[PDB]
This record gives C-alpha cells, sequence and structure tokens, in this order.
RNA sequence: UAAAUAGUACCUGAAAUCGUUAAGAUGGAACGGAUUAAGAGAGAAAACAAGUAAAGAGGGGAAUAUUCUCUUCUUUAUUAAAAGAAACAUCAGUGAUUAAUUUAAUUUCAAUAAAGCAAUCCCCUGAAAUUGUUUUCACUUUCUCCCCGCACUAAUGUGGGGAAAACUGGCUUUAUUUCUUCAAUUAUUUUUUUUGCUGAGGAAUUUUAAAAUUAUUUGAAUUUUUCUUCUUAUAAUUUAAGUUGUUUCUAUACAGUACUUUCUUAACCCACUCGUCUUGAAAC
RNA sequence: UUGGAUAAGGUGCCUAAAUAUUCGCUCAUGAGAUCCCAUAAAAGGUGUUGGUUCAUAUGAACUAGCCCUGAAAAUGGAUGGCGCUAAAGCGGAUUACCGAUACCAAGCCAUAAAAAGAAGAAAAAAUUUUUUUUUAGAAUCUUUUUAUGAGUAGAAAAUCGUGGGGU
RNA sequence: UUUUUGUUUGCUAAUGUAAAAGAGAAAUUAUAUAUGUACCGGUACAUAAAUAAUCCUAUCAC
C-alpha cells in the first residue's frame, strides 16, 4: 500500500522481485521483465508477481529526499563539502564507504560547525 | 458580524492565522487568506436548562445540566457536584446526548433560573484551560506513584484559575441543592448513570 | 451494576467483497438489533471501535483498540461499512466491536 | 447471533432451509446447538427421499471404499453433513465454523433444561401447502439404517415428563407471584403506581 | 453560459459552433442503474437502447 | 494559470451570478412569488375553479365521444362476426 | 607471528550441499500475489525544545606576546517555539441519505350542512331498434315486508318467488375546505435532516479584476420589499481567489512495551512449471 | 491510488446482495433450473391449467402451457455443490440491493501537445534591535494547462551496469 | 483445597483466548387450531392466538 509521511507519500514499498526466483535458486530476486510466451507475469494474470510501472513514479516535488526531508550527498574529503555552506538546509551528507577514521573525524566536526546533518555519523568509532 | 447569502445568516468570528508555509518563489507566508469563519452553530436541542449525558470522560453515563455555551462551540456543563460529583467541566456537543427535560420546567426550579443565569455568564473558555506553568510543575515531579498522585491533585487544586471555577460550582451548587433535592425521584434520576440495556433499541428509543 | 455500556454491539463479518474477490478498504458490520437499511442509516457517521487483546503488554497495557466510521449502509438488511485507519486483519472476522453513540 | 449459545429445536423443520440458516449463523461466528435432529421434516415423499438416499449410497470410492464418501446414519450426522455441504469447510474458518455446531437426537442433559428457539422462516408448517407430501427424517435414517428411532422415542416421552412436572411447579410460582405483586403493588407510592400502570407494568 | 443554454434548447443560428465548442459530456453511471442496455426501449420487456423522446431526462438526471 | 478548485456553479451562490447577471434577480423574484400567504389561494380556489366548469364540460364531451366511437368499432365488429359465423 | 579460523589441502574463501544452537510452522505438496495482524530483531538522519546564564575542557579569527570575538563538547536550570497524529468546527469539491416547496398543465377527487330529483333509477355501464341523430329494457342497497322450503344456511341465517323506499349509491342547487380532501404525473422553482471521502496549490507587476455579502450612500425600476432588483460612491469581508482554526497527545524523551523499518509466522481473497515450437501448452 | 455509481450477471448457503414484493403454472417411484453449453425425436396420456367450435350442464372434437411415457452403459457423480416444492423450479411484473482493471470526481507518474519565460523582500519568533527559513532563472531548462496510458513478432529513445584508455 | 504478590550453558518464575460489557430466559403440541383443569379417547369450562412486538433483571453509594 502507500506509505505517506509528511508531504512525502512512497506510492508503494516492497521491491518488486523476479518471478520464480522464490522457488529457484539460479533466479536472483533482482527484478528481470519476463518476456516468455505464455509467461503469467507477462500477461497479468490475477495473483502473481506484478511488474513494475511507471504509474508507481514518486511525486518530482519531493523524488530525492530522505525521510529527513532533504536530499542526500555523499562526501569523500572536506573538500566536497564546500557547496553545502550555502544549502545546509537542503542537504544532508553521508560519508563514502572507504573513508578513513583520520578523515571521517574531521568530515564529522566540519559537517557539525557547518550545521549540516550527516546521515552515518556513528560509524567506524 | 455576518453574511447571509442565500438568506442563510451564517455569522462570521475572527479566526486567527498562525499555519506558516514557505511560498513558491523567495519568501513564507501565513498560509490562511482569511481573517473571519463561520461559528459552530449547535443543535435545536440544546438550552441552557437541560440535562445531557455525559459520553465519554471518566464520567460516562454520568447526568448533568447544561450551564453555558462558551461561544466557543464547547459548552459547560454542571452535573451539580453537590448532589452527582460531577464537576464543572467544558465539553463539547457532539460527546454529549442530551435529553428532552429542562431542569427549570419544574415549578420549583423555574424561579432560580436568573440567579443561575447570573452565577453562569462569568465562565469562560480561558478558565477552563490549563496554564502553562502549572502544567510545567505537574511535569517536574514525573522525574511513589501514590505521592506523586497527591502532588498533581494538589497543584491542580492551587492552580488560580481553578479556584474561581470551584467557586462558581459551589455556589451554583448551593443555589441548585434543596430545590432539586426536594424533588426526590430527579434527584436520584440526576445522582444515577445512564446504561445501554440490551432490551432497548438506539435507533428506536429518543433521546 | 458498574461498567456502564452505552454503545451498540456489532459483530465483524468479511470485508467489502464480490465473489472471488475482496476490497480490504471497507469492513461490513452488523448491528445488534438493525434488519432493516432504514434503521441502519441511523449508525451512519459514528465512530467504531475494534478493542482486542494482545499476548503481552504494549504501553503498559494488554488491550488496543482499531478506530473506524460507519460509512453507509450495505445492502437491504441493516448491515453498515465501515472505514478504519488500518485494514481490519481477517482474524477478527466474526469478532466483536463497539459502536459508539458518539458523535 | 449475539448470545453465547443459540439452542434450537429442529422438530418441524425442513432439511434445507433450517442448514441454510444455521450456516450463516455460523458464519457470523455464532454457536449453535441442534437438538431432536431426528424430527427434522424434508419436502417430498418418504419414498422419493429413500430414493435419493440409496442413490447416495450406492456411490464409493471403487479402488478403497475407506476413502470414499462417508454416508452417515444418525439424522444428526445427516443434518451435520448438510450444513457442511452448505459451508466453506475446506478453509480454516470454514473448519471453525463447522465445529461451531453441536447436533444431537433427542434432548441431552445439558440441553433439555435450556431455552429452544425455533426459525419460522424453515417451519414446515410455514413453507410446505398442507396437500404436498414430506418425510420425516428419523423414519428416512431409520430404513436406511439408523435402528435407534424408537429408543429416542422412549427418552422423548421420559423428558417429556419430567418437563411436564417442571411446567406445573412453574405455573404455580409464577401464579403466586402474581398474586404477590398485586397485593404489594398497592402498597407503592401513588404516582409510583400511575407510572407503572400508564406504561403497562 | 445561458446564451449557450439558449441556443442549444432552441435551435439557434448558432448551435454548430456552440455545440462543437462544447467538450462531449462526460456522464456517470446512473444512480439506479439501467433497465437492460441490450434490448431496446420500445420493447415490451425492459430494455434501453432507442429513442427514449421526454424520457431522457429522468435518466439524464440520475446520471449527471 | 493554475488550475485551481471547480466552484460548483449550481450551488455556489457568487460563482452562479458571475456566471448568470440575471440569476440573483430571478432567485429574489422566484422567493418573493414563495413569500406569498396562504388566505389569498385559500379564498380565491373556489373562483379559480368555478370558471373551468366549461373547460370541464369540454374535456368531458371529447372522451365521451371516444368512448362512444370505440363502443361502436366494438358494436360493428361483432356484428360482422354474427354475420360471419352463419 | 602483527595474525595460525595464515599450520603446508596453508591469500581471500561465494553458491550448491551438510552440521550445531535458537525461534517458529506442521490434517494428501511447498513457495507465492494483495491486505493487515501478532511476535522478534534492529533504529533517531523529520520522528520536540533553538537560544539564555553559570562552570570545565578545548579549538580558531581579528585587533598592537596582551584584548576582543567566533565557536565545539560536558554539567546545571531556563525558557521557548515548531512537527506529526487524533477529536471537533468552518469552508470548498464530490456523493449518500429525509423531509419538503412556488407557479402552471393534465376530465382528479373527497368531504361538511340544508334543500331537491329519479327508482332497475341515477354519475356510469350493458343489451337491442350512405355518417350522425333518436328510442326501448336493465343496471342498486337493505340489519324492510309477504309467500313457499317454512331452519332447509358457509352464516348471528339461507334457497326460490314477489312487493317497499331510497338510509345506502347517483345527480341538481346554496355556503365552506382546519371535520375531512386538495391526489398523481409532468413542466417550472426554492429549500432541508443526518452524514462518507478529498484539501492539489502557496500567485515579486491577474489569489487581480469583477462576483457575492455586510455597513453607510446616489437615482431609478418593479413583481411593493426585514435575502426586491439595477448603479453612485466609500470601507470591509468571502459565498470570490483548490483548508483553515482550537484543544489535547506524542512529551517536558533521547530509543522502550511507544513510533519507523526489516524478518518470521498466521489469517481472508487470489494464485497450475518455466523456456519453446505452435491457431491452440498447466499439458498425457 | 482514494471515494462514488454502474455494466454483464446475480441477491437461500457456499458467495457480496431479497428465504423481497406481486400474479399465475408445476408433484416428477430417475421434476426443473442462465446464450455459446455441454443431446433428445416421431408418437402418446381419462395428469392438471387455460382457450376454440359443435350438440339439451351435460356429451364431443380440437388447441397449447407445465408434468408424465417414449428415455438403456460400463470406476462412484454431479442444475458447480448443498439442497430446494407457501421454491431456492417455470413464465411474467414491481422495487431495493450487490457487483469490474469499464464510467465519474480528486491526487500523483510518465507520454504527447500546448500557454509562456534570457530580478525584487516575505513571513515567523524574541526585544525600535536581534534570531530562523528562504530571497529562484540550468532553453533536451523553468512554471503552468489539457488529453492520453494493453500489447507477441518488430522498431526506437532514455536510462543501469562490466574489462580497459585518455582527461 | 483458600489468601497475597505477579506472568511489563538452550532454559530453570510465570499468559493464553475465533470472540464478556445483562452474551438473561427449560412445556408440550397443532398448523382447516392448540393447551390446562374437572369428570367418564369423549364431555364441560377456562386459557392462547402480531405468539420475545414479551417477561425478568440492573444504579437507591458511605
Amino acid at each position: 500500500a502507500v506509505k505517506k509521511v509528511g508531504k512525502i507519500i512512497k506510492k508503494r514499498t516492497k521491491k518488486f522481485t523476479r518471478f520464480q526466483s522464490n522457488r529457484f535458486m539460479r533466479v536472483k530476486p533482482a527484478w528481470r521483465k519476463p518476456r516468455g510466451i505464455d509467461c503469467r507475469v507477462r500477461r497479468r494474470y490475477k495473483g502473481t508477481n506484478l511488474m513494475p510501472s511507471i504509474g508507481y513514479g514518486s511525486n518530482k516535488k519531493t523524488k530525492f529526499l530522505l525521510p529527513n526531508n532533504k536530499y542526500k550527498y555523499v562526501v569523500k574529503n572536506v573538500k566536497e563539502m564546500e557547496p553545502l555552506i550555502m544549502n545546509h538546509t537542503k542537504y544532508c551528507v553521508q560519508i563514502a564507504h572507504n573513508v578513513s577514521s583520520k578523515k571521517r573525524k574531521q568530515i564529522i566536526e566540519r559537517a557539525k560547525q557547518m550545521n549540516v546533518s550527516v546521515i552515518n555519523a556513528k560509524a567506524r568509532l | 458580524k455576518h453574511y447571509n447569502v442565500k438568506g442563510k445568516k451564517k455569522v462570521l468570528v475572527p479566526v486567527n492565522a498562525k499555519k506558516t508555509i514557505n511560498k513558491k518563489y523567495f519568501g513564507r507566508k501565513v498560509a490562511s487568506k482569511k481573517k473571519y469563519v463561520v461559528q459552530r452553530k449547535l443543535r435545536k436541542s440544546i438550552e441552557v436548562g437541560k440535562v445531557a449525558i455525559i459520553l465519554t470522560g471518566k464520567h460516562m453515563g454520568k447526568r448533568c445540566i447544561i450551564t453555558k455555551i462558551l461561544n466557543s462551540g464547547l459548552l459547560a456543563v454542571v452535573g451539580p457536584y453537590e448532589i452527582n460529583g460531577v464537576p464543572l467541566k467544558r465539553v463539547d456537543s457532539r460527546y454529549l446526548v442530551v435529553t428532552s427535560t429542562n431542569i427549570f420546567n419544574f415549578e420549583n426550579i423555574a424561579k432560580l433560573k436568573d440567579d443561575f443565569l447570573n452565577y453562569a455568564q462569568d465562565i469562560d473558555d480561558d478558565s477552563f484551560i490549563k496554564t502553562l506553568e502549572i502544567k510545567k510543575k505537574q511535569k517536574k515531579l514525573l522525574k511513589f506513584m501514590n505521592n506523586v498522585i497527591d502532588k498533581i491533585k494538589e497543584i491542580r487544586k492551587e492552580d488560580p484559575k481553578v479556584q474561581k471555577l470551584e467557586g462558581i460550582q459551589k455556589d451554583i451548587g448551593s443555589l441548585l441543592k434543596p430545590e432539586i433535592l426536594k424533588n426526590k425521584v430527579f434527584a436520584h434520576y440526576l445522582k444515577s448513570k445512564f446504561t445501554l440495556r440490551n432490551d432497548m433499541v438506539l435507533h428506536k428509543m429518543k433521546f | 451494576l458498574q461498567a456502564v455500556r452505552l454503545y451498540e454491539k456489532g459483530v465483524i463479518l468479511g470485508y467489502k467483497r464480490s465473489q472471488r474477490n475482496q476490497d480490504p478498504n471497507f469492513t461490513l458490520i452488523s448491528i445488534k438489533n438493525v434488519n432493516t437499511k432504514k434503521h441502519a442509516q441511523f449508525y451512519v457517521g459514528k465512530r467504531v471501535a475494534y478493542v482486542y487483546r494482545t499476548t503481552k503488554h504494549h504501553d503498559g497495557v494488554k488491550i488496543k483498540c482499531i478506530w473506524g466510521k460507519v460509512c453507509r449502509t450495505h445492502g437491504n438488511s441493516g448491515v453498515i461499512r465501515a472505514k478504519f485507519k488500518t485494514h481490519i486483519p481477517p482474524k477478527a472476522f466474526g469478532d466483536r466491536v463497539r459502536i459508539l453513540m458518539y458523535p | 447471533m449475539y448470545k453465547k449459545e443459540y439452542v434450537i429445536d429442529c422438530k418441524g423443520h425442513l432439511l434445507g432451509r433450517l442448514a441454510s440458516l444455521i450456516a450463516k449463523e455460523l458464519l457470523n461466528g455464532q454457536r449453535i446447538v441442534a437438538v431432536r435432529c431426528e424430527d427434522i421434516n424434508i419436502s417430498g415423499s418418504l419414498y422419493r427421499n429413500k430414493l435419493k438416499y440409496q442413490e447416495f449410497l450406492r456411490l464409493r470410492t471403487n479402488t478403497n471404499p475407506k476413502k470414499g464418501p462417508l454416508h452417515l446414519r444418525e439424522p444428526s450426522k445427516i443434518l451435520w453433513r448438510c450444513v457442511r455441504g452448505m459451508l466453506p469447510h475446506k478453509t480454516y474458518k470454514g473448519q471453525l465454523a463447522l465445529k461451531k455446531l453441536k447436533v444431537c437426537v433427542g434432548m441431552p442433559y445439558p440441553y433439555d433444561k435450556k431455552k429452544k428457539y425455533v426459525l419460522p422462516s424453515a417451519l414446515r408448517a410455514f413453507r410446505l401447502k398442507k396437500h404436498r407430501r414430506y418425510c420425516r427424517l428419523g423414519t428416512l435414517s431409520s430404513r436406511v439404517g439408523w435402528n435407534y428411532d424408537t429408543l429416542v422415542k422412549k427418552n422423548e416421552v421420559l423428558r417429556k415428563q419430567v418437563s411436564k412436572a417442571y411446567y406445573k411447579k412453574k405455573v404455580n410460582n409464577l401464579n403466586e407471584k402474581k398474586e404477590i405483586k398485586t397485593e404489594a403493588l398497592n402498597l407503592i407510592n401513588p404516582e409510583q403506581r400511575q407510572v407503572l400502570e400508564n406504561f403497562g407494568y | 453560459i445561458e446564451d449557450m443554454v439558449y441556443q442549444l434548447y432552441t435551435c439557434g443560428p448558432v448551435f454548430k459552433k456552440v455545440n462543437n465548442f462544447l467538450w462531449a459530456f462526460k456522464l456517470k453511471p446512473p444512480r439506479k442503474g439501467f433497465k437492460a442496455k441490450r434490448h431496446a426501449f420500445n420493447e415490451p420487456r425492459p430494455g434501453d437502447w432507442g429513442n427514449r423522446e421526454a424520457h431522457i431526462n429522468e435518466l439524464i438526471n440520475r446520471m449527471i | 494559470k493554475k488550475r485551481l478548485q471547480n466552484k460548483n456553479s449550481l450551488t455556489n451562490f457568487a460563482v452562479r451570478c458571475r456566471l448568470n447577471p440575471a440569476y440573483k434577480l430571478l432567485r429574489s423574484l422566484a422567493v418573493l412569488r414563495m413569500r406569498k400567504s396562504i388566505l389569498e389561494k385559500s379564498k380565491n380556489k373556489k373562483e379559480k375553479r368555478v370558471q373551468k366548469q366549461i373547460q370541464k364540460k369540454e374535456l368531458q364531451k371529447i372522451n365521451h365521444d371516444y368512448y362512444k366511437g370505440v363502443a361502436k368499432a366494438v358494436k360493428k365488429k361483432k356484428k360482422r362476426e354474427e354475420k360471419k359465423a352463419k
């Protein structure tokens, strides 16, 4: 069903799974459109693995923003934080996975004094 | 102040505008563009001297007497504390079922209706509201259960705004005490509680 | 004696339904003493509480309620459709609901 | 529908109509107990219904009749099977609805001492024109192989005697209570009297 | 809009233009349902298609 | 322009008068005509109905003649059948 | 040895497959879709509290190694506010419901109280003597009477045969429609009870203009006026110009029994192995 | 997606909605029960119902509704099942209701088309002064509007990833 | 068998509801009639014939 928090409405949860991936190990759950001929899912038989459509698209006014109602931006050092100084209340910052504890403390403190929220603030400590 | 489009006389009441939304291009602005709103308007069967049944509070099923329409939709009610134990309570109409019997239809109660009104014109919604500093002080002691319950009771007692409501409650109850009590069956009616026996049907019985 | 009632008893039937198809947005509710559409119309707009017990405490209490509203009648025999904030679980079919005198 | 359980007297009730009403009640989560199931009536001649049951009896799985349709002969079991056929018994909810039903022949120990209800929408006197043939489920079961009809009749006449004694005692108690009321009604205050007789009490 | 109503109710000199300017009406199903879309209105049995004459108004009112 | 709510052009009085500049006058006239008392019609119903005696006479005669024609046709077809039977 | 779960098959060490422990399910498949519910895991980045004063640790910048200023963290008490959700109310849009209503048209009727007419007779209706016209009898109620069966009936009555007026029914006059009726259908108008769902947008030179309403004001018109209409000006409102307000709770918390989320189980409804050739595949 | 209202078809239970209302017919010791559709005929009946035409309330002859005979197959068996006869059958009639991914109103995604476009302060909270949000201008772009959306074989566009190379 | 407190190394305190909110109700029977009583199936008399459209049970604290 639809999920609605604040103004952000997510039109569908529980991401689509590939047909028959439940009962075949070689078939990964990642969605693939089934070509088939008599394919059930392709023909849209009721009660079987509905396919993604453009109609599920979230509205463009609130498309990419996180539950904190702002867009995420992934940074790798303190230098890539400069553009956030202007839109600190529209963007949250996430530190890249391959950033060391050297630099993570620096990015955390810089974002703190920049007044921009950090997503994975308590990582690697 | 009012407007009567199509002969209606909807009656307008000033309304504040406090919701603030960021406007499209540059600034922010107050969302509401209106200064007046048409007022509550109540059921035809809501009179001052009428007896209703509290329906949702901790006094569910209790009988009470309408006291005043508080010009905010909500109405003040007193199930006179001296006979019923129901204090001066501000409740709204849709959580009440009003019966068809006026307390002032009795010949010995009708005399003191003027004094009832002259005791009741001085209650208002701000008196019923809970003031911020006593709310803070009540929440302070939340950081053994009987002690905190008694503390909450006593701070509510020493609230200055509660005191005037209690005074009005006391004087109106003393005014209505003997005259109500000398009608035995009605006194028991007020003292009783309204249940819903399985013999009676809601859509058939009348209020 | 104690524990006044001041509500009407109802029973949760299935969802709003056709043969071979369900619309679990409306729940069919039967009233204790209503058997006609005219009588069922009397309760339209009233709040209905589905009160049920849980195995363990959730807010210091073992009981929780799902709220809903009597939207309109259903059929000719005094069954109503009710819309709840969250869909009634089909565990509850045949269970008891309070249909309260308020509003 | 809203009671803890409904005890219904199946005497003089048409089988299919009774089963339909019972099945709807069970599906709505109402526990019912059907008593005197051997006095259920069926439209159509006794011979015709016997022929129908013989056709049912001729029906078994060729490979292994143990698995076949268990035929059953007690009228209570026949009513139970009719209700089951009128019910989605292969689902969990349908199974619960089926198990919420109890069927008896005669009136046993708990149910002979509680009020028995009747479904007027399934009474033979109201649903069958008087000039058309009907059958008695007890006699049909006896012809099919139940061989417990007469014993149920004996138990029924015994229950009739004890019920008659209870009824006479109850009638005496009600008469004496009414006599108490008509006199104690003069001792209450006159305005209470007026209210009582105004509303017919 | 009153001129449009006049030109439509009476087949006035400006009727083709008003009708063409007017988007085709998108009506909801009848409030009490149809009789039988399969059969004629003039058939003795219940039916719906054909010329209803003045009886189209009651149908429009519940289709509107 | 940005799309707003399409106001009901029949019940929303402001939009109805905006669409139909004559509507408020027509409605006011209808309300005035409605606001007439009952004594006038009570004392004039007999006056309005007694003048309809000639209308009732005229409408009676047409239906009378139609029934006469129907009966005459019935009689003539019955006579034809009686003549043919022999 | 830094490391042996790097021990010679020795980097990493996936899947199939198997073991241990824990949790759950288990009536001739299992898995699944859609919707929730119950549990169990995790979680604070919106899912309350900016600032303020004090004291402790720090970091910077500017000012000519000494002053000012900016801050981060910790503790104290010290105040806001905001956000969501519920309830109620208002408005608007879209429906369901129950009471109506103006004016007309259509053979409507039906009563009230005083007269009168006809008596198988009347409003009717029926059957008979290049179209109309006219004539005849035959049409009703009786808790009325007479004769026969004289109790015979379904009957507290009855069958057959005759008389009677005239309550009943019909018609004609006069007054009334609140004793009673004034219907129904259609056209043409005006409202009303109780209620479901929804609230897009956020307008720096059109959320203006007007339209409506209110309060004054100008003249006119007319259905003749406590919603009469049309303008003359002014000032406000919204019924214009897509939802706003109040109160509570979350909560005076920093992660729980609540809230978000994953997973596992149920339950109602639904769901046949895919790929392929084929007109046609779940295909024996 | 949210509401509303329907189509086809249904409303005894399975199964949401009528054991609805109103008028007839039918008793079947193999009743009957929705187009396609899941078989039935000639010939009969002193079963019952209604009509037509002849003969002094009888005798006949026709006629056509339902019912019956005609009517026999192999695992056990199918109006879909239960069952149903004051129908839950057959033929009507009158209402109400249930019922779609169709229709209507509203929101949102995308597609297509369109209207248009290369600079200035708004609010709130504290107390005149501070504080907090924004204060926009990317032409395959921005704002707004309307309509529309199945799809094998096939075609195209925009996207998402991988090894390696310049920047 | 009764009372109080609770069930907020794999374990060694401990909880589940298909349905509480007055979940109230024992004569039998016939359906072109029944039931009670009194006499000897019969007679006589009562009763019942919208039967649950009923009756009974709740609030008067201390």
